[PDB]
């Protein structure tokens, strides 16, 4: 998921621009559904909900626009329980046996022979949350006669989330949006960016429900198992459930018991831009980095950023410098709309030339004792525009190659917090043989796919609707795309079809601004509103996405009734 | 008496207009089911832990989600034990009045479309005549709402929670 | 405890 | 898998007819490869080997022809071990501790980053065979302080199989073939049917390597754990490893220790026919059922036969009685070539009319409170020929329907051993609602697949070669097809495509007879010789299979050199 | 003293190997199987040798279905190393007639011949020809494969469970 | 031993 909030200094107008771009499911109940809710004297909100959810989670009203990206902040912890001897269903706590609340559950199950029979078992709660079989994590973490493990998720007791979106749906300004977020501290597992009318500063925050543990506490409370497994669960508090000094803490400005208080959660206001592409709060704005927040929120300058994060910030900077090939230097609604679909490929832009210089002279190779002719691969990649546009040629060759490059000692310029967009870099010359191995494989894979090395991407990457393959653009974040159209389908199995259950991809998109006459919003729902192949709204939106035609979504009453495809019907009952 | 006006524009985008929150719930639940009945009806077996009854214990979840694709039998146990009646009660107790009204409408809007799909029509031929296309309750929607909150924790360990058993 | 036997779960909501 | 052995009485001629029809993998190293081996003065044999195997496993020579089907006889057993207290790697044998043999094994493993690291673990053997982790079978069956489990496969000590086929490859008569099978008692997990030149009778046998346990042993040696889990491991001996009296037995005419002796293994010779379609030895010939062989071989008259077995024997009998709609009453080479591809559907032939009669009046229904128009479904099925031929219309509806019918008292005439082909039968009128539920679902599945309800099967069931979908015929055993073309693909995912890794299907097929002029064999290798999409032999045989054009495989030198596509070359080296 | 086999191909590519001895029959047969099915086979020899994980990563499943089913590479590797041990191979070979031991040596040599050809050039097997796991094999490896085929009714079905049997 | 926690293995070679 990506988002940008541009402030008035960035847009050069009276309000900023919000770009919302959750990368999410194309099918299933969590898929987005686009709608407007006009409630007399109450709310006029438009945007997107999960299927089955009744308020707008990402969208806009007359006064504010916002989006969300998944946050690096851990939202759960484990608790290692010391069991009472003789009694595996009871755990010790400060020296006293405490019984685990049981629940005997019977679930009817259809048998492969058609008849329906009951399946039953008893599951348990601790005071921390439900027990958890951790044998999968590591076989030594089995529920022994000595120890058991329970999981706690601070959202398991967060009953404030719906109201919070509800109040955002009603919000009358950015300042009000902010105060609601701070008041509720309810946001369960996502970042938030927002822009408001007449407000100069864009808003970023990871302000939500987040476990509260101290540095002193994790030193004292992490068990030997918690230590030995700590790297598989980074920043997850794996604590001693026997001692109560290890319970999650509660600050003086904490909204929920065991959760981080509001002033110790990262937020930022900028008049240029804020943005997030799934890395931590750290780089909300590249020029003014955020530091000094609890470990649990994720690394603040100690880890390399993902290729997509590097791409996303690069895009913002080059827009505001006027060096990205678009007109002027402002982040206007119109430019933002084009920019976010441009399908630039960070790995290619930064590393393709170096790779090709290193391995393409000569192009006749010996790989694993075998003659390999890489002349066509080399020439195709050299000629390729480093983009995943519908007419980009050889882009899929790059995908099959790059996704296979071993990353151990690939770069000779290590990550530097002082230059997070340009590091790590420098393709290692000692990697040459491995790079040739990967390229050899990539060539072979495109080989079985039946596609040519120089095929246009739109023929490889597509969505089928009404029996026709609609050409798509974009790619996967691993190659350092910002524009995400990321198939789960192997290239050899009919190309990069988006017809199945793709990986997190562009889904609901929105570019929202506030010109004098009122909120304007341009939108996509890439997979279309309806899951029914018979519906006329199964593939209309997808056709527009393929064409790069943003929908201007009507918002005012006059706009709704004046729309070319306007239909109305009333439904009543009780 | 719920009453919602449903306006559709280009690409089918619905614009629900109502005088109160309950009726907004009604209009919104109606259009969602109208467009996505099979995904939604399948999803309510999920949160209620009734997947195995209809689809078999050993079969996987049809759709990927924040829940992943565990076995039906393990998902059913996960949702019953974690999204218990008590949890749903506790969830509801904290809600403001207008929101409890909305969810009520939403369930009732959904149920309206279900009747309509049961009656006839060429829409949702994939599932319209299946047993698991059935009405739902306000509580079932609350199950769904609570379920979305657990994406960061419990949802990631559903198989693991459903199989947490002493020696 | 044997770290070689550890199976890190994916903890990115919506990820792979 | 299916096979027929037709005797001279049944063919009318001087020799019999062998039909070989293993249902096997279409991809992978266990797939068949078709070839002829001619070793100067020593062997001339043709047929098929697994990839990686050097002798012919299913085939023929100038004298004998044979095939195999997976046998119901269990080939393994579990031994429960009583562990020495304090020493979980030792086990008791008649009150004497015995050490388990350890093996410390290191396997290098490629990590997701590109590098390779060693993973190691110590595994163990018992005097019965390798130790085995049965916690997946049931978590109560874990390796604990006092209890462990080992598995014994009689083929673990069977070094005679390759030698057996080689001797068969060279065999000069059926008499010799049989004597070889008896001498070696090595056939690891398959039935065998053979026909000889100048021999009146066709041969059936489940003669090979089989664990030897007695009735007395089974009752006395099966442990409480063995009792508790036997239902999931039918006929598998699950014995007490502590007791030497529970070791596998050795008969006076056993070729291998702990294996069933030759005289107590099922065989039959008939001058009319023998056949097998994966049920037990029992009905090798319907007129002369076989009984009294050890329980491990499977049931002999207590169990209903599969729909495929009922189809296969029905086809045999209707041929010889002249009632199947082919010419005459003889099982000649040319007629067998047709009938085996006929694609009759047993479930439909027997129960469709009963089903339709029961639920199609009226054809407008209420199912689960929902209106369902079944007039098209009912009419299409009524008109359907009950076959899965290329132009058969509606057969896929039947597949989607029948596979979904609950079998809990579906039939009112239970299985009778004296009527094994026609029982169980008689659709239960009470199942009416359940059948309409099943039909409603089937309609819906075919609906969302895009196929019309009356679509010809050849558009639904196909193999793609050279980018064209070759139409196929046949189906899955579950429906009572004999002609097996059984896709792993759900009909909603682009029909019954055979391009992935289908379930056991027609693979190598042979129809072999011995006219005066010499052996004649007609063959298919359905998926074609070569796994390489670029190979000329990736799709040619598949095209012939689609067309139903049996290949007359050249056998004599004159036939090989005279073949229209003849190419020769010689390879040599030191 | 040379392997020498005449390979006659007919309709559908069906090969008819003609040889003076068993070794040379094996040579021709090993050659044609590799010529038509190199990628499936090379992959398969990793399975029987228990060298899948090194090449393909430990947590990926077997590429192809078989009597083995599709367990994880790591577990398949331990299964085969454990059950199809060197002792198991030694014992299997000791029971063989001379002519079969020679056939299998021929077979490995023929397979290896085609591997040298695929490595040298050509368009056949473009899917795998340049991969490290396309490599020569030994007679012992063919015996591994032969022994594996026999286990389908028993050990093969419990590959993953045999690979993970250990005391507490 | 809970018989309802039993998971039957694959027993048909080729199935
Ligand atoms: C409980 C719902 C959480 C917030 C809704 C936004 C979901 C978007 C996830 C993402 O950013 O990829
Ligand atoms: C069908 O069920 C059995 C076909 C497989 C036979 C394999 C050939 C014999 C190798 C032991």
């Amino acid at each position: 998921s990506n988002m940008y909030g541009f402030g008035t200094a960035a847009t050069g107008e009276g309000s900023g621009v919000l770009f919302g771009n959750p990368h999410w499911y194309w099918k299933g109940p969590d898929r987005f559904y686009q709608a407007q809710l006009t409630i007399d004297g109450e709310a006029n909100v438009s945007g997107v909900s999960f299927l089955g959810l009744p308020v707008i989670q990402i969208g806009f009203n007359d006064s504010v626009a916002w989006s969300h990206t998944v946050s690096t902040a851990r939202r759960f912890g484990f608790f290692q329980l010391s069991l009472v001897q003789g009694e595996p269903t009871s755990y010790l706590r400060d020296g006293v046996p405490v019984k685990m609340k049981p629940a005997t559950i019977t679930v009817p199950s259809r048998n492969a022979d058609g008849s329906v029979s009951d399946v039953t078992r008893t599951l348990y709660h601790s005071e921390f949350g439900p027990l958890v079989n951790l044998a999968g994590l590591n076989p030594a973490l089995a529920w022994s006669q000595g120890t058991a493990f329970a999981i706690r998720d601070i959202n398991g007791e967060n009953f404030r989330t719906l109201r919070t979106w509800m109040r955002w749906n009603q919000a009358k300004s950015l300042d009000e949006f902010i105060a609601i977020q701070k008041e509720e501290a309810s946001i369960p597992w996502v970042n938030t960016v927002a822009v408001g009318r007449g407000s100069a500063k864009a808003w970023y925050a990871d302000i939500g429900a987040v476990p509260n543990v101290s540095p002193a506490q994790t030193a004292a409370c992490t068990t030997p198992f918690g230590m030995a497994v700590g790297q598989a669960l980074p920043n997850v508090p794996f604590f001693d459930g026997s001692r109560s000094e290890c319970d999650w803490l509660t600050d003086a400005d904490s909204v929920q018991k065991g959760a981080v208080g509001v002033s110790r959660m990262p937020s930022l206001q900028r008049d240029d831009y804020v943005g997030n592409m799934n890395d931590s709060y750290w780089l909300a704005n590249v020029h003014a980095p955020l530091t000094g927040y609890p470990a649990i929120f994720g690394p603040a300058g100690t880890s390399a950023q993902t290729l997509r994060t590097r791409m996303g910030h690069t895009m913002a900077l080059e827009r505001l410098a006027g060096t990205d090939g678009y007109a002027g230097n402002k982040a206007t609604s119109a430019v933002v709309r084009e920019m976010v679909l441009g399908s630039r490929v960070f790995s290619a832009e930064r590393f393709k030339d170096e790779v090709l210089d290193l391995i393409c002279t000569p192009a006749q190779w010996t790989v694993n004792g075998a003659a390999v002719d890489a002349a066509q691969a080399c020439a195709v990649l050299a000629a390729w525009d480093n983009r995943g546009r519908k007419d980009s040629r050889g882009s899929h060759l790059w995908d099959e190659f790059w996704s296979r490059v071993p990353t151990a000692s690939l770069f000779t310029v290590p990550f530097s917090a002082a230059d997070p967009l340009n590091t790590p870099r420098g393709i290692n010359a000692a990697a040459a043989d491995a790079l040739r191995q990967a390229m050899a494989t990539a060539i072979a894979r495109v080989g079985q796919s039946g596609y040519a090395l120089d095929a246009p991407r739109g023929e490889v990457l597509y969505a089928t609707r009404g029996g026709t393959r609609l050409p798509l653009y974009g790619g996967c974040g691993a190659m350092g795309y910002f524009t995400i159209t990321c198939s789960e389908n192997d290239i050899t199995q009919g190309g990069y079809s988006m017809d199945g259950q793709p990986n997190a991809s562009n889904s609901y998109m929105q570019v929202v601004s506030f010109p004098a006459s009122g909120v304007q919003a341009h939108t996509f729902l890439t997979f279309s509103l309806s899951d029914d192949p018979a519906s006329p709204h199964h593939g209309d939106y997808t056709k527009a996405y393929s064409a790069g035609q943003w929908l201007r979504v009507p918002f005012t009453e006059a706009e709704i009734t004046g729309n070319a495809d306007y239909r109305t019907a009333t439904v009543k009952e009780l | 008496t719920y009453s919602a006006e449903i306006r559709r524009t280009t690409m089918g985008v619905p614009h629900i207009k109502a005088g109160n929150w309950g009726s907004a719930g009604y209009g919104f639940g109606y259009v969602q089911a109208q467009d996505n009945l099979c995904t939604m009806a399948d999803s309510f077996l999920t949160y209620r832990g009734e997947r195995s009854r209809h689809l078999g214990g050993s079969a996987q979840l049809v759709y990927n989600s924040t829940l992943g694709r565990p076995r039906n039998i393990d998902s059913d146990f996960f949702h019953r034990h974690v999204i218990s009646d008590e949890a749903v009660d506790r969830t509801m107790a904290a809600q403001p009045a207008k929101l409890l009204q909305m969810v009520e409408g939403f369930a009732a809007g959904y149920n309206r479309y279900v009747r309509e799909a049961k009656a006839g029509g060429s829409a949702h031929a994939a599932c319209r005549s299946e047993a698991w296309v059935q009405p739902i309750t306000a509580r079932d929607v609350w199950r769904r709402i609570y379920a979305a909150n657990l994406a960061g924790g419990y949802s990631n360990f559903a198989e693991a929670i459903a199989n947490a058993q002493p020696p | 405890f044997e770290p070689g036997r550890t199976r890190a779960p994916s903890l990115q909501v919506g990820g792979e």
